């Protein structure tokens, strides 16, 4: 378990996904040509987890680029670290899928889906051992959401002994497209519930709130909130990319963070919030990284911490500091909040360290919950989807590519399950 | 790609076509031999503006569109007149008799002579695509070329294009300028025969644009001409999002998502802002804020009605010109703690907002003034009911007399297909009426 291969579908996808590796490569040395310009070991150790080395000798990411509309990948290619991508992973039809899941997963994605497993099967031919894969995606739109559900289904099939793993993108009505996206969320979700292993929850409502109440942003853009979510992403890949006392990789993240197999959806959060441009000079003590990384402001998701309880936290911090001091709080913030983390798993919160900082800080910190308090940001796409579906509200749009009614009910049952799922574990 | 075809019906779709075209050009940079200056890529391109004007080698951007009338004397002006070289003769289709203000005419006695060779030049345009998104058909309710022939060419679309988009802007009669009594017939028709093979339709009311001359650009007595330019400007704002890009552009097809719930339930009202005279224009700035505002004025809508007194379904906001999101945001906040806006209990009520960057352009020697930023607001709201009431109501006074019928069953339609029709329209109302209730 070595390489992780990255698939990054639809415009959020895609525009997420070009920041992440703008944000890693920047930390590993690596350039936009794919030239390695760095100082330290510590970068190369663990580089083939997210890189492929050509003979070069360049490092290029094993990322394949997929959306079934040029646009946003013309843009990629064109962008900052642009050229860093092999041309041959970029994957695109010329449709568009409508903000509409069942074109994604049923019509239009189809058509494109074997095309796309093909370049996923040239990388993962040429793994060592493949680790599994990780997606980026939202889950409001079309392709993202509808192919890219579809693309999880049919890599299970493929590879059913690998990780999936996401980074998925929950829509918001105040950071809003289209009216249907609490159809396409929870058609995703009944997805993400039986085929991913592990859900990085990125909520749009959170983004937006912490850019208007906590950056002072008082019109965030969805360059705003990208920096949030890059910065979240960085943090929660630490542990797969930099050597260190714990080493991590998908599948031990999996059995250490998921007690059971569909409570897998994670509540990420990240000290100290900054924006772009203007940034703070003022260093952070580790009693303030580590209050502020559990403060709900600095959720990723728009969930009362305090509505429920914790299964499992992981905790990464960067930079130089006291591992002692670091070991201290963790283990303060624990004993003085005991109620919010179930009793029944023993040291359910792990805290790991690494030296390198992300750029423009000089401390850092990075949460990973499993809590039962996500139960709400399900709950509040529900109630979306419902107030819509009593009436069958905008259904046109799916019927029209030939599903039925029938697969929006057995998706909503299935998302309320998983509430009451939650529920079940918040009490005991 | 994604290649829209125009498709201009009859006197009021071609006239209002001359001004649509005329207008693009103006806002492209389109001289009126077809030559744009600006375009680097000779003979072709996927640029923006490619949407709408195929090129030429010899460097000519020529509309996507067809012009079609069952008579010849208005395309024979489009033949002769400014704009004659932008379109290639075979564009411009003409028969030699018209409806004579008959549906039955245009949909069948006249209008099957004509029918395939329309779609033989619209073929000819469809291959010409690389990746066409769909149609958009201008037309009146009212005369006999624009219902009757109108619905037979959209059925025949249906047919050869399957579920390819196809959108209306269609002539709502106006007593004003109206051309014919049966104007209600004719409508009822059309609208019943269409419902189902179009995706969404913009009806524009002469009532509410000759008012708006009158009211807002003090013109005594509006000519088609005063009509014309205005309308065409609304229709550029809502093609404008297919026409030109920008970041925070945002295409009509996903405008459209929000604004048809329910496959019938098709029709957005539009309202436009700010239409203003040069001399009242005149060292008064409008900001975002007031024609903001200014679409919440019923006097400013495309067809008269009262959304305070019905339920909303969707808003959209469409700016041109110097707007940016946080003056936006600013307005719609103002205005949701002072209008009336109700929505219906099963829609969102987040308004969606496109903003193109270029600013509005004017036709030389026209009555709008030149402004910094426009906006056209599309709603879906229950009011536009109304309308179909109004019309409706004209219907039924006539038909129980079963006044002028003969002129209709003397060219082989039946009184079971005014009935028909009609019980579709009581049904459109009645639909209506049902989305405007609250859930149980
Ligand atoms: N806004 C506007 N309305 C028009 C124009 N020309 C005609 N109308 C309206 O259209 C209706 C009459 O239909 P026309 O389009 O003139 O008739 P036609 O489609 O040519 O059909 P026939 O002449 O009967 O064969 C009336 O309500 C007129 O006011 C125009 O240039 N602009
Ligand atoms: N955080 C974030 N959300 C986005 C971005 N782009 C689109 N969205 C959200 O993604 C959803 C629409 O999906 P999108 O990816 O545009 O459609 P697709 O291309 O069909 O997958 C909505 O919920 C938008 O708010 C982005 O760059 N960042
Ligand atoms: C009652 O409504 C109408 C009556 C007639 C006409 N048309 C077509 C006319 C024909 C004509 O040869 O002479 C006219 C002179 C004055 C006004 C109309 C006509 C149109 C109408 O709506
Ligand atoms: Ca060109
Ligand atoms: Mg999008
Ligand atoms: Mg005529």
């Amino acid at each position: 378990m070595r390489e992780i291969v990255h698939i990054q579908a639809g415009q959020c996808g895609n525009q997420i996904g070009a920041k992440f590796w703008e944000v890693i490569s920047d930390e590993h040395g690596i350039d936009p040509t794919g030239s390695y310009h760095g100082d330290s070991d510590l970068q190369l150790e663990r580089i083939n987890v997210y890189y492929n080395e050509a003979t070069g000798n360049k490092y290029v990411p094993r990322a394949i680029l997929v959306d079934l509309e040029p646009g946003t990948m013309d843009s990629v290619r064109s962008g900052p670290f642009g050229q860093i991508f092999r041309p041959d992973n970029f994957v695109f039809g010329q449709s568009g899928a409508g903000n509409n899941w069942a074109k994604g997963h049923y019509t239009e994605g189809a058509e494109l889906v074997d095309s796309v497993l093909d370049v996923v099967r040239k990388e993962s031919e040429s793994c060592d051992c493949l680790q599994g894969f990780q997606l980026t995606h939202s889950l409001g739109g079309g392709t993202g959401s509808g192919m890219g559900t579809l693309l999880i289904s049919k890599i299970r099939e493929e590879y059913p002994d690998r990780i999936m793993n996401t980074f998925s993108v929950m829509p918001s009505p105040k950071v809003s497209d289209t009216v249907v996206e609490p159809y396409n969320a929870t058609l995703s979700v009944h997805q993400l519930v039986e085929n991913t292993d592990e859900t990085y929850c990125i909520d749009n409502e959170a983004l937006y709130d912490i850019c208007f109440r906590t950056l002072k942003l008082t019109t965030p853009t969805y360059g705003d909130l990208n920096h949030l979510v890059s910065a979240t992403m960085s943090g929660v890949t630490t542990c797969l990319r930099f050597p260190g006392q714990l080493n991590a990789d998908l599948r031990k993240l999996a059995v250490n963070m998921v007690p059971f197999p569909r409570l897998h959806f994670f509540m990420p959060g990240f000290a100290p919030l900054t924006s772009r441009g203007s940034q703070q000079y003022r260093a952070l003590t580790v009693p303030e990284l580590t209050q502020q990384m559990f403060d709900s402001k600095n959720m990723m998701a728009a969930c009362d911490p305090r509505h429920g309880r914790y299964l499992t936290v992981a905790a990464i911090f960067r930079g130089r500091m006291s591992m002692k001091e670091v070991d201290e709080q963790m283990l303060n913030v624990q004993n003085k909040n005991s109620s919010y983390f179930v009793e029944w798993i023993p040291n359910n919160v792990k805290t790991a360290v690494c030296d390198i900082p992300p750029r423009g800080l000089k401390m850092s910190a990075t949460f990973i919950g499993n809590s039962t308090a996500i139960q709400e940001l399900f709950k509040r796409i529900s109630e979306q989807f419902t107030a819509m579906f009593r009436r069958k509200a905008f259904l046109h749009w799916y019927t029209g590519e030939g599903m039925d009614e029938m697969e929006f009910t057995e998706a909503e049952s299935n998302m309320n399950d998983l509430v009451s799922e939650y529920q079940q574990y918040q009490d005991a | 790609m994604r290649e829209c075809i125009s498709i201009h019906v009859g006197q009021a779709g071609v006239q209002i076509g001359n001004a649509c075209w005329e207008l693009y050009c103006l806002e492209h940079g389109i001289q009126p031999d077809g030559q744009m200056p600006s375009d680097k890529t000779i003979g072709g391109g996927d640029d923006s503006f490619n949407t709408f004007f195929s090129e030429t080698g010899a460097g000519k951007h020529v509309p996507r569109a067809v012009f079609v009338d069952l008579e010849p004397t208005v395309i024979d002006e489009v033949r002769t007149g400014t704009y004659r070289q932008l379109f290639h003769p075979e564009q411009l289709i003409t028969g030699k008799e018209d409806a004579a203000n008959n549906y039955a005419r245009g949909h069948y006695t006249i209008g099957k002579e004509i029918i395939d060779l329309v779609l033989d030049r619209i073929r000819k345009l469809a291959d010409q695509c690389t990746g066409l998104q769909g149609f958009l058909v201008f037309h009146s309710f009212g005369g006999g070329t624009g219902s009757g022939f109108t619905s037979l060419l959209m059925e025949r679309l249906s047919v050869d294009y399957g579920k390819k988009s196809k959108l209306e802007f269609s002539i709502y009669p106006a007593p004003q300028v109206s051309t014919a009594v049966v104007e209600p017939y004719n409508s009822i028709l059309t609208t019943h025969t269409t419902l189902e093979h179009s995706d969404c339709a913009f009806m524009v009311d002469n009532e509410a644009i000759y008012d708006i001359c009158r009211r807002n650009l003090d013109i005594e007595r509006p000519t088609y001409t005063n009509l014309n330019r205005l309308i065409s400007q609304i229709v550029s704002s809502i093609t404008a999002s297919l026409r030109f890009d920008g970041a925070l552009n945002v295409d009509l097809t996903e405008f459209q998502t929000n604004l048809v719930p329910y496959p019938r339930i098709h029709f957005p009202l539009a309202t436009y802002a700010p239409v203003i005279s040069a001399e009242k224009a005149y060292h008064e700035q409008l900001s975002v804020a007031e024609i903001t505002n200014a679409c919440f004025e019923p006097a400013n809508q495309m067809v008269k009605c009262d959304p305070r007194h019905g339920k909303y379904m969707a808003c959209c906001l469409l700016y041109r010109g110097d707007v940016v999101p946080k003056d936006v945001n600013a307005a719609i906040a103002t205005i949701k703690t002072k209008r009336s806006i109700q929505f219906v209990d099963w829609c969102p009520t987040g308004f969606k907002v496109g903003i193109n960057y270029q600013p509005p352009t004017v036709v030389p020697g026209g009555d709008l003034a030149k402004v910094q930023r426009a906006v056209c607001m599309l709603s879906n709201t229950t009011a536009i009911a109304e309308a179909w009431a109004r019309l409706d109501h004209k219907f039924d006074l006539m038909y129980a007399k079963r006044a002028f019928v003969h002129w209709y069953v003397g060219e082989g339609m039946e009184e079971g297909e005014f009935s028909e029709a009609r019980e579709d329209m009581a049904a459109l109302e009645k639909d209506y009426e049902e989305v405007g209730v609250d859930s149980v």
